[PDB]
RNA sequence: GUGGGCCCCUCCUGGUAAGCAGGACGGGCGAGGCGGGACGAUCCGGACGCCGGGCCAGGGUGCGCCGCCGGGGCCGGAACGGCGUCGGCCG
RNA sequence: ACCCCCCCCUCCGGCCCCGCCGCCCGCGCCCCAGCCCCGUGCCCCCUGCCCGAGGCGGCCCCCGCCCGGGAGGACCACCC
């Protein structure tokens, strides 16, 4: 669900501040709104400019192509119930967007952290050669192959319609 | 990864059938069968070679395969060579007295601690039992299956007990010196 | 001891989804849950999905590693195995369930009258 | 209004009760054969222990008043239906006098048409490691007394039923042989049409 | 709070309830178990208590203080006047315990046991096996059911009647009692034994032998409604207890608010 | 009956009525109607007419499909009637044909107080 | 008429503490129907003439019992212990 | 494993067989696997909607007290 948005801003300007600076930064959010609010944020942490003092000069969204598979590794922050904590991951994805997903429900899952507990520091395209994960590593390879992980799926999900039949379906392996 | 796999050779002089993760082997001592079906497992045969292979392992799945054809190696140990367990009667003062009986398929112990009571074990079918041709009191357990051989064996163990006493002083038993194949 | 594997050009089923009862071949293999599929000789655009949707057969279809769309697609179309999968049983099956898809009330009345002289018939003859 | 009769070999005891009471509460006559080859997922000593901890609670006053116990497989599934009843009312009572249950296949059932529930059969439901026991064994620890009973009578009735099949191949034979009824054809033809 | 002093409950909660029996008389509840290959024998007999009496014996025990010397033993006297076998049934080991095939009945029948059959003879018009009879005159139909019960049953019965006109008693009808064949080599061979069996007497000696030991089954004596003292045997209460010692002085402790079934109270006794 | 009586129909199931499970609503009924697995395959059974059979008397009550409910192929429907409980559990035909059975089928409260503003005429 | 109040949220005082006792802005029960929180004067929604249709808040959607599917992960209570399993940081 | 469950043992709705001796009702049989799943990923889908008797499975019916003794007993009941 996650689109690629740059923010633009800058402080609102003053007579010992004709044209001040710019700054820029990518942000990776379900919509505009909550793009702007995180922009906000970081350049209020670390440029020490609140929404009030300053303006939004773009919001622009950018649209990816597809169809082939990349290696994206992902470095960010995180919060828990002791401290804070630095982590890097990787995932095979076809755009950024889609990797942020990834990395957002793995989170969800194994962290038990939210949206709002995590701060991204950098994304960015790994080389097969480059990578470091074994769980991406795998399928950086020619020839890879595997049955199918899990074909009783198919099977319970035809029954829950076909509830009653008159044999037990097999499972074609 | 994806498979965890463990591999070893077929020996030339047995002759082995897979079916359903059913294994049957067979040559001049024997013939045994095990049933490996209580586990999921990929056992390929072919070009003389028998591989074990576990597909999407995430725990102690990644521990079957080397458990697998450990357990293969030992049904060809037997079905070629057969295991022997050499156990030796220990004693102080009051001379166990053992005695083969059911056409060596079951073993019959007297006077342990000098005590009334006797105890009579049988063994597990195809195994066999005979005192020692060359140095006294020593038991030859003989068969085809290392686990059927074992089992024996640990029976006579924990038949002969010693109760209320310190154990570290208080050292009579039948125990197991030698486990090992057969030398015709 | 398998004979059907998750790899590069295989044929695929697609058994859920917006595209539900549809064929594709796979072109590439993200991770043990989704793969990117292209069926472009059945109305199917690239796309990952799960592969809690994909039924897989028993074709697998020479593709180069990397193709694109339109070339993808004479590869498909030099290879026989969408026309065997066609002949064989599944696919005869996939083609009536294509034509009992789009049935309506009426229709439903017909097939029901029909269905009934067919047990009336084979009862006719079961009792000699 | 036919009856629906069920083999439970290979089921889930909740799953299966879950189907069998939501469908007599639609008013249909159902049957349930060999109750003792119905699993409980778990290790079999837990099911153990989960059972004989039921079997504690009685009135402490008398227990002629207190909850009953039964021990034998079809009557555990019984027991188990009516958790999802509501059998106090009229409605509850008519839905529970629909039902039957019963211990291998008997006589009054053995020429029916069984059916199954594959969504709720073990072999689709639980994970491959996960521990799992038959009804029938848990009933023979907490006091069930015609297992062997029933595996003799289940043994012969199979062998009875296995001659039957050598027959039934070829009295298909000749049935299927009726590929020469165009009357019959004439509407095969309106099938496909349809199909 | 706890009671002070550990002292257990009286009389055994295994005997429940004391009610008078209903069973018309002792009624034998088990048989003892078969044994493949053993020989064949009747295993119970029906009589009726006569008296008591001592006698001297010579005790040949072994490690006793009576081995070498002589004691005096009660004995029971029971009368047993031979029994008349009059008819066989089988039965079959199925899912829901032991189920009967059918009983044969032997051609012809006694007085006493065509007057068990009634309330009052004399009266009653007489229609009991009337068309039975006339029916098994010829002994084939015997054959053909008897072959039935070979063919498919598990267990063997023959059903025997008691013969009072030899008793001092004062009854004319015959109390009726299966014994079970056990033992033999098979089945058909028990049931060859009760057809040879059928319509003859049997005598107490050729079931049981002297030196065993036997199970004696019967109803106690009676003596109608009783308090807590003599029939579950509590204390009896001070002499300075106003209404009455012979009683249980609490019957219960406020919760749980019922009276519990382990507590003794008065009612039928014997 | 002896009117429907060569009507050939699909078969439906009428399970209760309308409910929270605080609140009962006896004017619409809840069925079940067979090969309706979907709230999409409703629409083909969708504004159809339905019968009921009161066992005293015989005779039949008809009525309408009025609505689907859930995700699951239930539907709503107004019989001419409102049902007694006692009819729960028993069958309901969909007529595959169409039958005139005029003003009939049609709920109470729609038949009158409708507001046509309908003057009593008096001739 | 009333001048016995009580509870919630935040902020406090005595006390080991308390469903203890004493104070503060705002709200509630008192004197507030209906649905939900299994069950409760006060919690979560919503505060009310008699009806017909529609939309839906709070909470939820195996059967009792009105209502569901798809996808990605994992598989009452303290100090202190764990070569259980999955994930990281630093060397 | 003095623990727990079953047997023995006590009560026991219901049911079964056998004695003297008619009614009704329904129409449907492979088995066994799921890390061989042996060629699958279906059938049924009309209980009247035009179905309707043998064989195989069910159902209903079927049997006195008073009176006097007692080894039984408040009255009753119980055994004769
Ligand atoms: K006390
Ligand atoms: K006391
Ligand atoms: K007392
Ligand atoms: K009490
Ligand atoms: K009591
Ligand atoms: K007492
Ligand atoms: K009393
Ligand atoms: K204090
Ligand atoms: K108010
Ligand atoms: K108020
Ligand atoms: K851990
Ligand atoms: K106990
Ligand atoms: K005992
Ligand atoms: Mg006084
Ligand atoms: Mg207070
Ligand atoms: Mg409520
Ligand atoms: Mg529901």
């Amino acid at each position: 669900m996650m689109q690629k948005y740059i923010v633009y801003g800058r402080r609102l300007p003053s007579e010992k501040f004709p044209e001040p600076e710019v700054f820029r930064m990518t942000i990776y959010a379900p919509n505009e709104i909550v793009a702007k609010s995180r922009f906000w944020y970081h350049l209020k942490s670390l440029k020490k400019i609140k929404r009030t003092h300053g303006e939004i000069l773009d919001c622009q969204h950018i649209e990816e192509n597809g169809d082939f598979v990349k290696n994206f590794g992902v470095l960010l922050r995180y919060r828990s119930r002791v401290g804070q904590h630095n982590m890097y991951r990787e995932v095979r994805e076809t755009t950024s967007a889609r990797a942020m997903d990834k990395v957002y429900s793995e989170m969800a899952g194994q962290c038990r952290a939210r949206y709002h507990d995590i701060q991204i520091i950098n994304v960015k395209e790994v080389a097969d050669e480059d990578v470091r994960r074994e769980k991406v590593a795998m399928f950086t390879q020619k020839g890879v192959r595997f049955p199918h992980p899990c074909p009783y799926v198919h099977v319970k999900r035809a029954a829950r319609t076909a509830r009653f039949q008159d044999r037990a379906p097999h499972v074609p392996q | 990864p994806l498979c965890s796999s463990m591999t070893i050779k077929v020996p030339t002089d047995v002759e082995c059938t897979i079916n359903k993760r059913v294994v049957t082997v067979k040559g001049k001592k024997g013939t045994l069968v095990r049933d490996f079906s209580h586990a999921p497992l990929d056992i390929t045969h072919a070009n003389d070679t028998i591989s074990v292979a576990v597909w999407f392992p995430r725990g102690k799945r990644n521990a079957l395969p080397r458990t697998i054809c450990s357990h293969i190696e030992n049904m060809f140990k037997g079905v070629t060579y057969g295991f022997e367990y050499k156990m030796r009667l220990a004693y102080a003062h009051f001379p166990i007295a053992a005695t083969v009986v059911d056409n060596n398929k079951a073993i019959e112990i007297r006077n342990f601690m000098h005590q009334i009571k006797t105890r009579r074990i049988e063994c597990l079918p195809g195994v066999t039992i005979a005192m020692s041709t060359n140095v006294k009191d020593e038991l030859i357990l003989r068969g085809i299956s290392i686990e059927d051989v074992s089992h024996t064996a640990a029976r006579i163990h924990e038949s002969l007990k010693v109760p209320n006493k310190d154990l570290r002083k208080f050292l009579d038993g039948c125990y197991v010196s030698s486990r090992g194949l057969q030398e015709q | 001891s398998y004979h059907r594997f998750v790899e590069a050009g295989r044929l695929v089923y697609l058994g859920d989804g917006p595209d539900k009862g549809k064929l594709a071949v796979i072109v590439d293999i993200l991770s043990t849950a989704a793969v990117l599929i292209d069926g472009p000789t059945t109305g199917v655009k690239r796309q990952v999905v799960s592969l809690r949707w994909a039924m897989l057969t028993d074709q697998v279809i020479n593709i180069s590693e990397k193709p694109t769309t339109e070339q993808l697609k004479k590869e498909i179309e030099a290879s026989p195995a969408i026309d065997t999968f066609m002949n064989s049983v599944w696919g005869k099956k996939i083609q009536q369930q294509r034509l009992r898809a789009k049935a309506t009330f009426e229709d439903m009345g017909k097939i029901a009258k029909l269905r009934r002289e067919r047990k009336m018939a084979m009862k006719r003859i079961a009792m000699s | 209004m036919s009856r629906i009769v069920i083999d439970c070999k290979g089921h889930i005891l909740g799953r299966l009760s879950a189907i069998v009471a939501k469908e007599l509460l639609h008013g249909h006559e159902v049957a349930l054969v060999r109750c003792e080859k119905a699993i409980i997922s778990g290790a079999f000593r837990d099911v153990k222990a989960h059972y004989l901890k039921k079997m504690h609670k009685r009135t402490n006053f008398n227990h002629l008043r207190g909850p009953f116990h039964f021990r034998a497989p079809a009557e555990i599934v019984r027991r188990t239906i009516r958790g999802m009843i509501p059998y106090k009312t009229v409605r509850g009572s008519d839905a529970m006098s629909r039902l039957r249950v019963y211990d291998g296949i008997p006589p009054c059932c053995a020429r029916y048409k069984r059916v199954v529930c594959p969504s709720a059969m073990a072999y689709l439901c639980l994970r491959p490691e996960r521990r799992r026991c038959e009804v029938g064994r848990v009933a023979h620890e907490i006091g069930w007394q015609h297992a062997a009973d029933v595996e003799r009578y289940e043994k012969r009735r199979l062998e009875e039923c296995d001659k039957w099949y050598q027959d039934k191949i070829q009295i298909d034979k000749k049935i299927a042989e009726a590929a020469e009824k165009d009357a019959e054809l004439q509407r095969i033809n309106a099938e496909l049409a349809k199909y | 709070s706890h009671r002070k002093f550990s002292c257990c409950r009286k009389g055994n909660l295994g005997y429940l309830p004391r009610k008078r029996c209903t069973r018309g008389r002792g009624r034998c509840k088990t048989f003892p178990p078969d044994v493949q290959g053993a020989p064949i024998h009747l295993t119970a007999f029906l009589g009726y208590k006569a008296g008591c009496t001592h006698v001297m014996r010579f005790i040949d025990h072994r490690g006793s203080n009576l081995h070498n010397r002589q004691a005096i033993d009660q004995a029971t006297i029971i009368d047993a006047p031979p029994m008349i076998c009059t008819a066989i049934i089988g039965y079959a080991k199925t899912p829901k315990g032991l189920r009967a095939v059918t009983t044969v009945w032997a051609a012809h029948i006694a007085e006493p046991a065509m007057r068990r059959f009634y309330r009052n003879y004399f009266h009653a018009e007489k229609t009991a096996f009337s068309t039975y009879m006339k029916k098994a005159a010829d002994g084939t139909y015997i054959k053909e059911q008897l072959g039935r019960l070979k063919q498919h049953a598990d267990v063997i019965r023959i059903v025997a009647h008691t013969q009072p006109a030899l008793t001092p008693l004062k009854q004319k009808k015959a109390d009726i009692m299966e014994i079970q064949v056990n033992g033999g080599a098979n089945v058909a061979e028990k049931v060859d034994y009760a057809y040879a069996l059928m319509e003859k007497p049997i005598s107490i000696k050729d079931v049981f032998s002297v030196g065993a030991q036997i199970d004696t089954i019967s109803i106690t004596r009676g003596r109608g409604f009783e308090g807590v003292v003599t029939r579950w045997g509590v204390t009896r209460l001070p002499r300075k207890t106003r209404r009455g010692n012979r009683k249980v002085a609490c019957i219960g402790a406020w919760h749980p608010a019922n009276v519990q079934y382990t507590v003794a109270r008065a009612g039928q006794m014997g | 009956m002896e009117e429907i009586k060569g009507k050939t129909f699909l078969p439906a199931i009428f399970v209760g009525y309308q409910r929270s499970r605080a609140k009962q609503r006896e004017n619409v009924a809840l069925v079940k109607v067979s090969g309706i697995y979907t709230r999409a395959e409703t629409d083909k059974v969708l504004g159809r007419l339905i019968a009921i059979i009161h066992s005293k008397s015989g005779k039949p009550i008809f009525g309408k499909i009025c609505r689907p409910h859930g995700n699951s192929g239930m539907v709503r429907a107004r019989f001419y009637t409102n049902l007694p409980g006692q009819l729960m559990g028993h069958k309901v035909r969909v007529f595959y044909d169409n039958i005139d059975v005029g003003d009939r089928a049609t709920p109470k409260y729609e038949r009158l107080y409708g507001n046509p503003n309908a003057t009593v005429t008096y001739e």
